[PDB]
């Protein structure tokens, strides 16, 4: 026997890293009561079958760590040292701050009258590297204290790309899953890394290889992903519209289209009114003077019914499809060549590949994560992407979908709990000042009069009642909707996100800032702007593993400080071995995971440090009073935690939803204290709660579903790989979304070798139907008002159609396509001292900020220091060789990097000119580790884009010159 | 006796396998700098016993052949190692019978360090300049022995590292080999006849590293 495993107890997790969701075993010593004394992969999981990339394989290091913090620390005003603290005190004096923060900004109406009940002195960061049930009650949390400006990652790298597939789909969450990988017949990788970033999604993307399939990298550089790839197509940055563009004329002009598919579920025989029309790159309603667009003059010709007129024969020159033939002609072979950069070769190769997924027989999947779409275009990216997926055929069926990479560990759980400005849990929308009333709140959802349309969306008033009533499950609905916080109608979104956060900091309109989750002194772009801006702030309260960039800000480079007068509280939180949980990967697996080894030192987990934090809150204004008291008085706690702590299978539990009273819903009695067995049975007369409505199935009367590791496959499941019996996916356990597109209406799937679903018996067999109904009588994209894939997609407010804008600034003058060189409906300076193309990619090694990985000597040992990738042309243009320090440049700020001169990066030829890009990485910080440089952000730019609100750390100009 | 079957052509140079070994074992990492490269540790040690070597070569048409070798002891079927080290101390090279691992043992201290890796016609023995004994990849033969995979080859996610009894792992890399010659006819396996672990390299294997192939 193995002495090291010998008296261990072995325990399953999940990888805190990226959302692969790989499962991990644990063994702790003295039988569960030490310290973990191992960390490897689980041989029975289903999607890593026991492997880990180099991050999932040091979690033991990152756990028994002895630079983790041990206690609270406290930084008092103008002080230069750190003081250790209790964590009584640590949460007594925070709670004093809150309460006098929102006592002293609380306004109960806003200036036009109209109840808000918000404080807005108070920003929140993170996190979605916490637990779900973590996620769900800190942001509940944040919400019953009155704040509206709560963010995370999410907004940064996923949310310019979700509302793409909402508008293509119904939904904004990756259609399949990573098994589902192994069953294309073409892969397609455009704006990832995923060898990289993703790395055990490697395992079934070579397995598709090994039955056949075709690889295809479509990226500005060569990298890891590249070398294991049949085809490596360069692009130049910026150009993946022109190249999808290409890609549906492509398409298009030789037929290749699935017909049936695209006449019977995309919008291709919808009429478009005849106010619609595109001419010099403008679409009709174009408000020149105000540069946004008349969306209703898009809208579509509607029957005597109000339902959009079908021309089911595909031949009125207004459906959607011939619309859709003419706006894509102008993106021929050589125009796309010119911009891309890609061969006209290379271009034929790839198309003919992809389109050859066309065929019912045949399979494609788009692979994207963040690439370069946080730009104001990368909507329109992504849209392109599901339209090339809806022409073809691949939405709904195994081996197709755009399977849009999630990044950490629980970015979808942590979106899904609604940590972010614009949303509650759920993705029902944060109300805004003009929602008076819960009626006026549902009256906004748009009805359908078709019949086959099932839009599922009309059951949203049972949800927004069940999750008050999670919260609130004494008050009625319609009152305890007046406790949560609203936002300004008159004011534009962008305003409650990531960055105007930031230039809000800026200029001092912020009291107090919870860096809860996240690293922003690394994370933010232009990091010298974002840490002084820091010091703007009255108090900090930092959770993390680590003492870091975010915490110990006053002390940083170029920092005095006896000068700045923030106070900042430290809370070191647990990691993910050391606490149970569930976490939603990309493909929406929640995936419950147990504690190994306990909390090392005084460390707590999340939901513990924010219930106690919290509580001290309660109880003083339970003896203080002050500014409207009433939602944290009233909130419901107590179903959050067991036995004086925060309790995960509780709030689980809750989040699924129970009945509150005895209730027939949906021709079934249910008793009183009942678990809800799926959001098919919530109401809206308050007889139901439910934290999370997409979560109602997830923990039922059965049990846990989350926790189910069971592999048991019929042969139509294990073909594809569904696993229906490992853990639980939302929504009620569908894995592949809109899989009745991948049946005739008949309930015959296109592809029987590899069929998602089938009508055998009067039933659905295989995957969980994507809504009830019999074959042929319900459209298959539920979620959508009208129930169709959207080819046609009027709700983008850059048009129904993508279209190329250029979103490279300064080097490009020339649009091929247009007259609209830029986007119409969106000032960078284009210095001539900064020549070269900025960009920050990550590396397989580290993680994020490196916050995390920094700390993990065998990760540093591999990535021990920032570099700065460059030609062999650039090189020999700056007179640098390979290894020698650099530093780079740009308006924003400077730093040092060790070059690496590689042919996997080449000059962008764009305009005849020599266009260079350098590349590096925003892994590093001043911290940790010695030499390793700080972080790459220092150049990037604070200027965001005007639509996402999103900076630009993709394509900022730099120069790089020989130290 | 077990055996190794490591096909590069499906190598993303992860390194978890890298990060694996020391996890398992509880290696130190190494003081490393970047001087150019991807690859660090930039070559094996006492405390390194495997590391990922990274190779650009150019090549016409877009992109580079990047060639990945995470490089490991070979446990050669009659290993010279133990012949140099049988020269001054018997015992303290010794091959397992039923798994067909080398193995140094704490004897190796005893013996002349610079001879046996002298010996070695790939370049794997390395010696602490303070204990003098000799380290390597020892197979994870502990796990081995108890029914688990080496640490490298569980952690790999692309099916890059194999293993098992010699036969099937040979089976194994001649049925591989035709296939990945479709793809990069430059195909080879790297000694099968004298290691038990048996690299399959997508061009001369040399291009990889200088000690790949005898
Ligand atoms: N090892 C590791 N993995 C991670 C992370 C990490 O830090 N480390 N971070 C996680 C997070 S939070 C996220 S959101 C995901 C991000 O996943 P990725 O999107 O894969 O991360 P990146 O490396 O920043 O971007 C991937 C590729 O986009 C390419 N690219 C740049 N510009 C363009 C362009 O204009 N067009 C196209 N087609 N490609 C372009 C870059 O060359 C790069 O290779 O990764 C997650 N995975
Ligand atoms: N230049 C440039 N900038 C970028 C990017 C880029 O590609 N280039 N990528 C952007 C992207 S996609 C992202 S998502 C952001 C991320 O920005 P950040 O979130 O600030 O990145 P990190 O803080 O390093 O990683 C998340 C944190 O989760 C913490 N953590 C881990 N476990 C727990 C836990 O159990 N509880 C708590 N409370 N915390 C825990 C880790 O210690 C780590 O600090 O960076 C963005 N910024
Ligand atoms: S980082 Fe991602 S791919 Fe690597 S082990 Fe963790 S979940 Fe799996
Ligand atoms: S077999 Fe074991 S000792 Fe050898 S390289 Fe792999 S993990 Fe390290
Ligand atoms: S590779 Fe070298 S050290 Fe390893 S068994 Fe063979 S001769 Fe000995
Ligand atoms: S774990 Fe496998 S894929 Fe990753 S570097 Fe090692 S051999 Fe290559
Ligand atoms: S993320
Ligand atoms: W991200």
């Amino acid at each position: 026997e193995l002495q090291k495993l010998q008296w261990a107890k072995q325990t399953t997790s999940i990888c805190c890293y990226c959302a692969v969701g790989c499962g991990l075993i644990v063994h702790t010593a003295k039988d569960g009561q030490g310290r973990a004394v191992n960390v490897e992969g689980d041989p029975d999981h289903p999607i890593n079958e026991g492997s880990l990339c180099p991050k999932g394989a040091s979690i033991f290091q990152l756990g028994e760590n002895d630079q983790r913090g041990t206690q609270p620390l406290y930084r008092a005003p103008f002080s230069d040292t750190w003081k250790p603290v209790t964590w009584d005190f640590a949460l007594t004096e925070i709670a004093k701050r809150i309460k006098k923060t929102r006592d002293a900004s609380f306004t109960e109406k806003n200036a036009a009258g109209d109840l808000v009940n918000r404080t807005e002195a108070i920003a929140s960061f993170g996190s979605a590297a916490m637990d779900n049930e973590e996620c769900w009650a800190y942001g509940n949390i944040l919400r019953s204290l009155g704040l509206v400006y709560i963010e995370h990652q999410a907004r940064i790298x996923h949310s310019p790309t979700v509302p793409a597939l909402a508008e293509s789909f119904g939904r904004g969450a990756m259609t399949n899953h990573w098994n589902d990988l192994a069953n294309s017949d073409c892969i397609l990788i455009m704006g990832s890394n995923a060898a990289e970033n993703h790395p055990i999604a490697f395992k079934w993307v070579l397995r598709a290889k090994d039955k056949g399939a075709t690889l295809i990298h479509v990226d500005p550089r060569f990298t890891r992903t590249s070398a294991r790839c049949d085809v490596y197509a360069p692009i130049r940055s910026g150009a993946d519209i022109p190249f999808l563009g290409g890609l549906i004329k492509y398409i298009l002009d030789n037929k290749l289209y699935f017909t049936d598919y695209v006449r019977e579920y995309t919008n291709a025989s919808l009429i478009v009114g005849e106010k619609f029309s595109f001419k010099d790159g403008l679409f009709s309603g174009y408000d020149a003077a105000n540069k946004k667009y008349d969306k209703s003059m898009w809208a579509f010709e509607l029957d005597a019914n109000g339902v959009p007129k079908r021309d089911p024969a595909l031949k009125h020159p207004r459906c959607v499809i011939n619309l859709l033939k003419k706006h894509y002609e102008r993106y021929n072979l050589d125009k796309v060549a010119a911009i891309t950069g890609t061969s006209k070769e290379q271009l034929q190769q790839v198309y003919k590949a992809y389109a050859a997924t066309g065929k019912p027989d045949k399979a494609g999947t788009i692979m994207y994560a963040m690439g370069w779409t946080q730009h104001s275009v990368g909507v329109q990216n992504i849209r392109a992407m599901a339209m090339i997926q809806l022409l073809l055929g691949n939405i709904g069926v195994a081996g197709g979908g755009v399977n849009a990479l999630r990044g950490e560990s629980n970015v979808q759980g942590s979106t899904d709990q609604g940590l972010l400005a614009h949303i509650w849990p759920g993705y029902n929308p944060v109300p805004n000042s003009k929602a008076a009333t819960l009626e006026l709140y549902n009256a906004a959802t748009p009805q359908s009069k078709d019949p086959m349309s099932v839009n599922w969306w009309q059951n949203r008033p049972k949800y927004v009642a069940s999750y008050l009533k999670a919260l609130y499950p004494d008050e009625e609905p319609a009152a305890a909707y007046d406790y949560l916080p609203r936002i300004d109608a008159g004011r534009k979104l962008t305003d409650y996100f990531w960055l105007n956060i930031f230039e809000k900091m800026d200029k001092g309109e912020f009291k107090g800032l919870f860096a809860w989750g996240m690293n922003p002194a690394c994370g933010g772009a232009n990091a010298n702007k974002n840490r002084k801006a820091m010091g703007k702030l009255e108090w900090l309260v930092n959770v993390n593993l680590f003492e870091n960039e975010t915490s110990s800000f006053w002390k940083g480079p170029g920092m005095n400080p006896a000068e700045i007068g923030t106070e900042v509280f430290f809370l070191p939180c647990c990691v993910s071995i050391e606490k149970e949980g569930s976490v939603a990967n990309s493909g929406r697996w929640m995936q419950w995971r147990y504690r190994g080894p306990k909390p090392y030192a005084e460390t707590k987990p999340d939901g513990d440090i924010m219930l106690d934090m919290f509580k001290k809150v309660r109880e003083l204004y339970a003896k203080e009073g002050g500014a409207y008291p009433a939602p944290i008085a009233k909130l419901n706690i107590a179903d959050w935690e067991e036995h004086n702590e925060f309790s995960p299978t509780k709030v689980a539990k809750l989040m699924n939803g129970y009945f509150l009273k005895d209730t027939e819903v949906g021709g079934k009695q249910f008793k009183k204290g009942q678990q809800v067995p799926s959001f098919a049975f919530l109401t809206a007369d308050g007889s139901t709660c439910s934290g999370n409505w997409l979560h109602a199935g997830s923990f039922t009367d059965a049990g846990n579903l989350m926790a189910r590791r069971d592999k048991t496959q019929t042969p139509e499941q294990a073909r594809i790989g569904l696993f229906p019996n490992w853990s639980f996916c939302w929504p009620v356990n569908r894995r592949i979304l809109y899989n009745r597109a991948s049946v005739d209406k008949t309930g015959k799937p296109w592809n029987p070798a590899k069929a998602v679903i089938e009508w055998k018996d009067g039933k659905w067999v295989g995957d969980v139907v994507d809504g009830g109904g019999d074959p042929g009588t319900k459209h298959p994209f539920i979620m959508q008002t009208h129930g169709f894939g959207a080819l046609y997609g009027p709700g983008r407010e850059e048009g129904p159609f993508p279209e190329h804008y250029e979103p490279l600034e300064c080097p490009v003058s020339k649009n091929p396509f247009s007259k609209q060189l830029h986007n119409p409906v969106a000032k960078a300076v284009c210095d001539p001292r900064y020549p070269f193309i900025g960009t920050t990619y990550r590396v397989t090694e580290h993680w994020q900020t490196g916050l995390m990985t920094r700390r993990c000597a065998w990760l540093v040992e591999a990535e021990p220091q920032i570099f700065c990738e460059i030609s062999k042309e650039l090189a020999k243009l700056r007179g640098i060789g390979n290894g020698d320090t650099v530093k780079v440049s740009s308006l924003r700020g400077a730093l040092e990097a060790v070059a690496i001169v590689t042919e996997r990066i080449r000059p962008f030829k764009i305009e005849g000119v020599d266009v260079h890009m350098v590349g590096l990485p925003w892994h590093y910080g001043w911290m940790v580790p010695k030499n390793g440089g700080d972080t790459a952000n220092l150049l990037t730019p604070s200027a965001g884009d005007p639509n996402t609100g999103i900076p630009e750390t993709k394509a900022f100009m730099v120069d790089v010159r020989k130290v | 006796g077990k055996m190794f079957f490591v096909d590069l052509s499906r190598c993303t140079a992860c390194r978890g396998c890298q990060i694996a070994c020391k996890q398992w074992k509880n290696l130190p990492a190494e003081e490393t700098r970047n001087t150019g490269s991807h690859q660090n540790p930039p070559d094996l040690s006492y405390v390194t016993l495997k590391t990922v070597r990274f190779t650009e070569k150019s090549r016409k048409g877009p992109g580079i052949d990047w060639l990945f070798f995470p490089e490991q002891c070979r446990h050669c079927v009659e290993p010279p190692c133990k012949g140099q080290a049988d020269v001054d101390l018997e015992g303290a090279v010794v091959k397992d019978e039923t798994t067909g691992a080398v193995l140094f043992t704490e004897l190796t201290a005893k013996v002349d360090g610079e001879s046996v890796r002298s010996a070695c016609p790939y370049d794997i023995p390395r010696i602490d300049p303070v204990t003098k004994r000799l380290s390597k990849c020892d197979m994870c033969n502990d796990r081995v022995q108890n029914g688990l995979l080496p640490a490298c080859v569980k952690t790999c996610p692309t099916g890059t590292m194999n293993f098992g009894d010699e036969q099937e792992m040979l089976a194994l890399a001649e049925k591989r080999l035709a296939e990945v010659k479709k793809t990069y006819p430059g195909a080879v396996l790297g000694d099968p006849n004298d290691v038990r672990v048996v690299y399959l390299f997508t061009r001369d294997p040399k291009d990889f590293y200088e000690h790949a192939v005898a």
